[PDB]
RNA sequence: CAUUGGUGAGCAGCGAAGGAUUUGGUGGAUUACUAGCUAAUAGCAAUCUAUUUCAAAGAAUUCAAACUUGGGGGAAUGCCUUGUUGA
RNA sequence: AUCUGUUUGGUGGAACCUGAUUAGAGGAAACUCAAAGAGUGCUAUGGUAU
RNA sequence: UGACGGAGCCAGCGAGUCUAACCUUGGCCGAGAGGUCUUGGUAAAAACUCCGUCGUAACGAGGAAUUCCUAGUAAGCGCAAGUCAUCAGCUUGCGUUGAUUACGUCCCUGCCCUUCACAC
């Protein structure tokens, strides 16, 4: 069986399911490449993981992201969270754990939201 | 319960309204507030030391509280739970505030930076995560699952490698300098990590006894038969005396009773670990007792900033030529105790205040450490007190600016 | 917790079921006790029941506020959150503040996009004892629901003749002392249940000379609510209204939090029964 | 004991109760275990516990907790009233 | 009632309940002798009769006056109260009473 | 029982004994004192063993299958793994009985509902 | 259009007198290596036993001896304790 | 027929209720090893022993 | 911080064989009741992103005074349901976009409370 890992990203009602499998850097969102993700203005947000850890690592994997729910902004945040978590999970399972540590450190250095859900749970005062 | 060591009187006792068992406690630096946590109430109780009244119950955790700690400087309270969360309570002040930070998995232990600026937490996943209190953002992470050595118990039916019994650290503590973490768990290893570079400085084996259950990863194949492990066979009846044959064991007990009750071999496990406030040593409580590891012996040659011209012969010549300041400095660069001790005792009293004001600041921590370890058991008390009077008067301002470097020495 | 709350409720429901089954046995023991003291013979069924007589020797040694409140009755002061429905009008926001001043230990919380399961769960984490939600119609309060945590009850009320304090000129500020409580003309078993719910929103142990009194007067199922400040004169008592005035009529009471629309109904107002007009339940 | 050990000592604590304990003055060293070392040499009772300034033995005198003693003869009339009022409030609180 | 402790409290409570029940409870159900095999009970009855005969004969030869007993019933000597023999042998032999 | 009924000491200790046994889960009700003899049985203790409680919590199909998972090191109580199938679980600790994080069983549960996230594992 | 579903038919690429999966048996390790037997200050190891017996030592009124029992009520006949009768 | 939608048979077996059972329920092999039950066959024949 | 048009695209609640006009013009069949057809009038996801065009009597963002409000809060947007009380001149839910400023002080204005060690 081809190596594959699965991850979820969530933001408000938006939920994104990412499958990361051995491949050739074929990355798609809802059956289309990333470059067509909308709104255009926030597209680089979805690019945040790709650019941080370098495109070289993605050159050996294919990522399929399927996203449902929420609005535009929450959809984008779900996408980026799903991509980051999937990349780290695959690097853990089928690559050295040293690269796993490097990936986690880079991501948590930039913005921890890529890895931990951002749940603004109510707090009474 | 609060104890006074001067008169050994239990000068006060606190108890919850709901009759709740307590597993973790923390004490304010001012010694005026005491907070305890429970594995049954999901809240942190608070009491005022002077009055004994239950000041308030802090709520907000959706799981049992596992560890607490106060910040020695900022006086905030950090509490962690099995809720996969950590909460920072600013109990003191006109306004109470709570700042939760989420974590990947269950939190078991917690350690507070002496500066009070960061907190480390050991998770069930086998991670030591360091967070910055004021910013509430992660600053580091250290993997620990691979380092932890865990053994196969005799009763177990699954390998130690596949075992998930104890691949996490149930206790951690900082070094007072703040650059090192010593960790221990329900396992056969005490690991010492270095915070700034997130690397394993050294690992220690707690025990090597086969009377304890968890010492060995791989157990001898010969011990089985078609029945099973030989050692699981109870041979108490072979004991000649009656008291050895009698079994008082309760079937399901795990802890909290005498050795006879549990019926199973003790398991190697480190409940707590701490660094010595005054010496470069740490103590780890285990089943066999408090194993105290120390660096006192110091047979290692750990020179600092040598050159070809520095040599044990040369420093003796610098002493004979009455170049004390050089002689003392070259003593530190070699960093040999017997050589330091000689140069320390040969400096005449008239020359101590001049030497002290001219010791390079970089070596100031070393001399203060040396005076401390030497003075406790040495006989030259007035000689030492003359030195310390000289050093503190000369370099008191520097010591003040960098407290957490000179804390253990001071 | 979520596992904790679920199992606690399950045991409590199981306790009720057994207690209803135990009700017959309790009376059987009461008869045996009376027979021993008086010397009167026992009824036939109890006479031939050997198991009960053996049990009686142990159960000879046996001996108020409602069960949800019994644990904390008079120990822990209630914590109250007063909120409103989504996008409140200004008047409801003003009235919600008045209710907050009514209960000494109340806090006002804004409901902008808070989801009800999130609202109740958030309050349960923080140890909130009671949650109050107010509705409105064209800036006129209409409904009030009181939901006791962690497991109910949820009591729903409808407001009539609502007169807020902002409708007064130069009224001044309120007194927030722990006020005395007056509950008048609550007779039926349901009436006690409502007194039990309304009583525990307040802090226990007002000072004997406390100068604020809150009265809930039942008059044909319409609980008049008034707040007065009094001065003991040499020849009687003189009182002044602080407000607000309003009339509450219960129309639901459920064994659960207000979130649970499936919670059992302890009592409901039947308006289309033929004999509705005749009897007053409270 | 059997039940607590059986439940792995995750029992529920007993309800609180209040009891009286008597403490004998003794050198602190005695209370320690037997070794060639002592940690503290103070007494087992605090200085208040040995003696606390209380009532005036002579009815005429007035004695306060701060140690100030007063005979009723010296006191001017206003002081007597002031002290009597002070007594009234102290008794009322108790 | 508040002072009595020990077996006296247990035995006394049982006797009271029997004394209250017997009007309304059917005779067969209310008093059931505990099951004991044949050869034991006949031994217990035989001896309990033997002590009663000795207790009666000793009183008769002396002047002692004894409380009256119905013809069928066994006289209730001190041994009956201590040894709790009544539950086992019963007050009287029912089969002879029926005949 | 033999102590007099209105005795305050008899009041206190029987209440204490029920509360402890009820908390341990041996007794399901704390109302009647008579339960101490009628309703205290070995099975009342056995039902609180970890194999039985998982079966009631539906974590296994049968008590035999619940045992096999304990000896296989799948079951945890709190953060402590347990291989003893005689561990008595108080009422309170029934709530923390859960699978081990990396357990293949949790992988099947989450895979069956298509809710598996490999980051957590 | 997608299968990270199954079953097959073929390439590219890897590629020294073949490759891949599963399995039975034995051996060495899994604690830190001072030799076997016996009647053991030495014999034997092919055993003697046709000297292997004698002598010496060795016996608590402890003449005590279930620390070993699921709870409740009893115990005819047993058994324990105590007293008694007659030898 | 981008008609209609009831019926017969097959597939599947939510909730409630009822009954039975419970170290879950089954299956296959035999010149295998055991512990039992029933039936049947056999001059199965010393009334007092060549 | 517009209008018109086109294009792209994102939610969550909600499932009772139950869900929904009025007033007319005439033809035919029918004993009647009525049935059918014909006929005119009246009523009855959004934000967002991209592209193209135009172009900047009363009233033009609301005085004095007064009220409310601290994070998924204020504010903007639509979509559902109408749950024995209240509501359609509307009420209640649901998701979407989502900030600024404070989180200190008892200075003013109100309300309230007070007068078992070591050390003080
Ligand atoms: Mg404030
Ligand atoms: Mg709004
Ligand atoms: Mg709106
Ligand atoms: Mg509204
Ligand atoms: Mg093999
Ligand atoms: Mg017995």
């Amino acid at each position: 069986a081809v190596p594959s890992v699965q991850t979820f990203g969530k933001k408000k009602s938006a939920t994104a399911v990412a499958h990361v499998k051995a491949g050739k850097g074929l990355i798609k969102v809802n059956g289309s490449p990333i470059t067509l993700v909308e709104p255009e203005i926030l597209r680089f947000k979805v690019y945040e993981p790709l650019l941080l850890v370098g495109l070289d690592k993605f050159s050996n994997i294919d990522i399929r992201v399927r996203v449902t729910g929420g609005g535009h902004v929450s959809q984008v945040y779900a996408i980026r969270q799903a991509i980051a978590k999937g990349l780290v999970a695959y690097h853990q399972k089928y690559v050295d754990e040293q690269s796993k540590n490097e990936l986690k450190k880079a991501f948590t250095s930039y913005d921890r939201t890529l890895l931990i859900a951002d749940s603004r749970r109510p707090e009474p005062k | 319960r609060a104890w006074d060591l001067i008169r050994y009187r239990n000068f006060r006792t606190f108890t919850g309204t709901e009759r709740i068992q307590f597993n973790c406690l923390a004490v304010d630096p001012s010694g005026e507030v005491v907070c305890a946590g429970s594995l049954d109430n999901f809240d942190i109780h608070v009491w005022s030391v002077q009055t004994g009244q239950l000041l308030d119950a802090l709520s907000g955790h959706e799981g049992p509280v596992s560890c607490l700690s106060f910040s020695q400087e900022n006086s905030v309270l950090a509490s962690a739970s099995w809720d996969k969360t950590i909460r920072i309570w600013s109990i003191f002040g006109r306004s109470q505030q709570v700042e939760p930070i989420e974590v990947y998995s269950d939190v078991l232990a917690l350690s507070m930076r002496p500066d009070g600026k960061e907190v480390a937490v050991s998770t069930l996943k086998g991670q030591i995560s360091i967070f910055n209190i004021e910013d509430a953002k992660q600053v580091g992470n250290i993997d620990c699952r691979k380092d932890i050595i865990s053994g196969r118990f005799n009763q177990d039916r699954f390998t130690a490698k596949n075992s998930e019994r104890s691949k996490f650290f149930t206790t951690i503590h900082y070094s007072f300098d703040g650059m090192a973490i010593v960790a221990g768990g329900n396992n056969n290893s005490i690991c010492l990590y270095d915070v700034p570079n997130e690397v394993l400085l050294k690992r220690f084996i707690v025990s090597r006894n086969m009377a304890l259950n968890g010492t060995l990863e791989f157990l001898n194949s010969k011990k089985m038969t078609e029945a099973g492990s030989l050692d699981l066979i109870d041979d108490a009846g072979e004991n000649s005396d009656l008291e050895d044959r009698i079994d008082n064991s309760l079937p399901g007990s795990q802890r909290g009773g005498d050795l006879s009750t549990r019926k199973m071999r003790p398991e190697v496990r480190v409940t707590s670990v701490q660094f010595s406030p005054t010496a470069n040593a740490f103590a780890a409580a285990s089943t066999e007792g408090l194993l105290i590891y120390s660096t006192n012996d110091t047979i290692l040659f750990d020179p600092f900033d040598l050159d070809v011209d520095v040599t044990p012969h040369s420093t003796v010549e610098a002493l004979r030529e009455k170049q004390f300041l050089n002689a003392l400095v070259m003593a530190f660069r070699l960093n040999e105790e017997y050589l330091i001790n000689k140069v320390y005792e040969a400096i005449p009293i008239k020359e101590i205040p001049l030497v002290a004001s001219n010791i390079p600041a970089i070596y100031l921590p070393r001399i203060l450490k040396f005076i401390g370890d030497f003075a406790i058991e040495s006989q030259h008390i007035e000689f030492n007190l003359i030195w310390i009077k000289a050093l503190l008067s000369a370099s008191g301002g520097y010591i003040n600016e960098h407290k957490y470097l000179f804390s253990t020495a001071m | 917790m979520l596992r904790r709350q679920a199992r606690e409720r399950r045991e409590y429901l199981y306790r009720k079921a057994q207690e209803l089954q135990d009700s017959q046995l309790q009376q059987k023991r009461q008869i045996i006790k009376q027979a021993l003291a008086q010397g009167k013979p026992l009824p036939k069924e109890l006479a031939e029941d050997e198991s009960l007589q053996k049990d009686f020797r142990y159960d000879q040694s046996l001996k108020q506020v409602d069960d949800e409140y019994a644990a904390t009755s008079g120990i822990m002061d209630p914590r109250i959150i007063v909120t409103t429905s989504r996008d409140p009008s200004t008047r409801l926001s003003q009235f919600a503040k008045e209710i907050k001043l009514l209960f000494p230990n109340a806090v006002r919380l804004n409901r902008g996009n808070y989801v009800m399961p999130n609202l109740v769960d958030a309050c349960k984490k923080s140890g909130t004892t009671d949650l109050v939600v107010l509705h409105e119609h064209r800036g006129v309060p209409t409904s009030l629901t009181i939901s006791h945590f962690p497991h109910g009850p949820t009591a729903q009320f409808s407001l009539h003749n609502v007169v807020m304090r902002h409708d007064i000129i130069n009224a001044g500020n309120q007194s927030e002392v722990n006020p005395h409580l007056i509950f008048d003309n609550f007779t039926t078993a349901l009436g006690k249940r409502v007194v039990c719910i309304l009583k525990h929103l307040f802090n226990a142990g007002p000072k004997k000379d406390s100068e604020r009194v809150i009265t809930f007067a039942n008059r044909g199922d319409f609980i008049s609510v008034r707040q007065h400040v009094y001065v003991r004169t040499r020849e009687g008592v003189e009182i002044a209204e602080v407000g607000p005035r309003f009339e509450m009529r219960l129309f639901e009471l459920r064994l659960g939090t207000l979130e649970n629309k499936d919670a059992d109904v302890e009592w409901q107002l039947r308006r289309f029964i033929r004999t509705a007009n005749k009897k007053d339940y409270l | 004991y059997k039940l607590d050990v059986l439940s792995s000592v995750h029992f529920v604590p007993k309800p609180a109760s209040t009891s009286l304990e008597i403490r004998v003055e003794t050198p602190t060293i005695s209370m320690e275990d037997a070794q060639p070392l002592y940690m503290s040499n103070a007494s087992s009772l605090a200085p208040q516990e040995i003696y606390n300034v209380g009532k005036a033995e002579k009815d005429g005198e007035i004695r306060l907790k701060n140690g100030v003693a007063m005979s009723k003869e010296e006191l001017t009339r206003e002081d007597k009233n002031r002290l009597r009022r002070a007594l009234k409030r102290k008794r009322s609180k108790a | 009632d508040d002072q009595v402790i020990g077996k006296a409290r247990s035995r006394t409570l049982e006797m009271r309940l029997n004394r209250l029940s017997r009007v309304n409870g059917h005779q067969d159900k209310i008093n059931k002798l505990e099951k004991v095999p044949m050869h034991i009970r006949r031994g217990m009855i035989d001896k309990h009769v033997k002590r009663i005969k000795k207790y009666e004969q000793e009183a008769a030869e002396g002047g002692i006056v004894l409380s009256k007993v119905k013809k069928g019933q066994f006289r209730k000597i001190e041994s009956t109260y201590k040894k709790d023999i009544e539950r086992r042998i019963g007050g009287s032999i029912k089969a002879r009473d029926k005949e | 029982s033999l102590l007099p009924p209105t005795d305050p000491f008899r009041r206190k200790h029987e209440q204490l004994l029920l509360d402890k046994l009820y908390a341990m889960g041996v007794l399901t009700t704390k109302s009647k004192i008579s339960d101490l003899e009628n309703k205290v049985t070995v099975s009342a203790i056995c039902r609180r063993r970890l194999p039985v409680i998982m079966h009631r919590l539906k974590m296994a199909e049968t008590i035999q299958d619940a045992v096999k998972f304990i000896e296989q090191g799948h079951v945890r109580v709190g953060p402590n793994l347990i291989n003893d199938p005689a561990y008595l679980v108080t009422r309170n600790m029934e709530d923390y009985v859960t699978w081990v994080d990396n357990s293949k069983i949790k992988k099947t549960l989450l895979r069956y509902r298509n809710q598996i996230d490999d980051f957590d594992f």
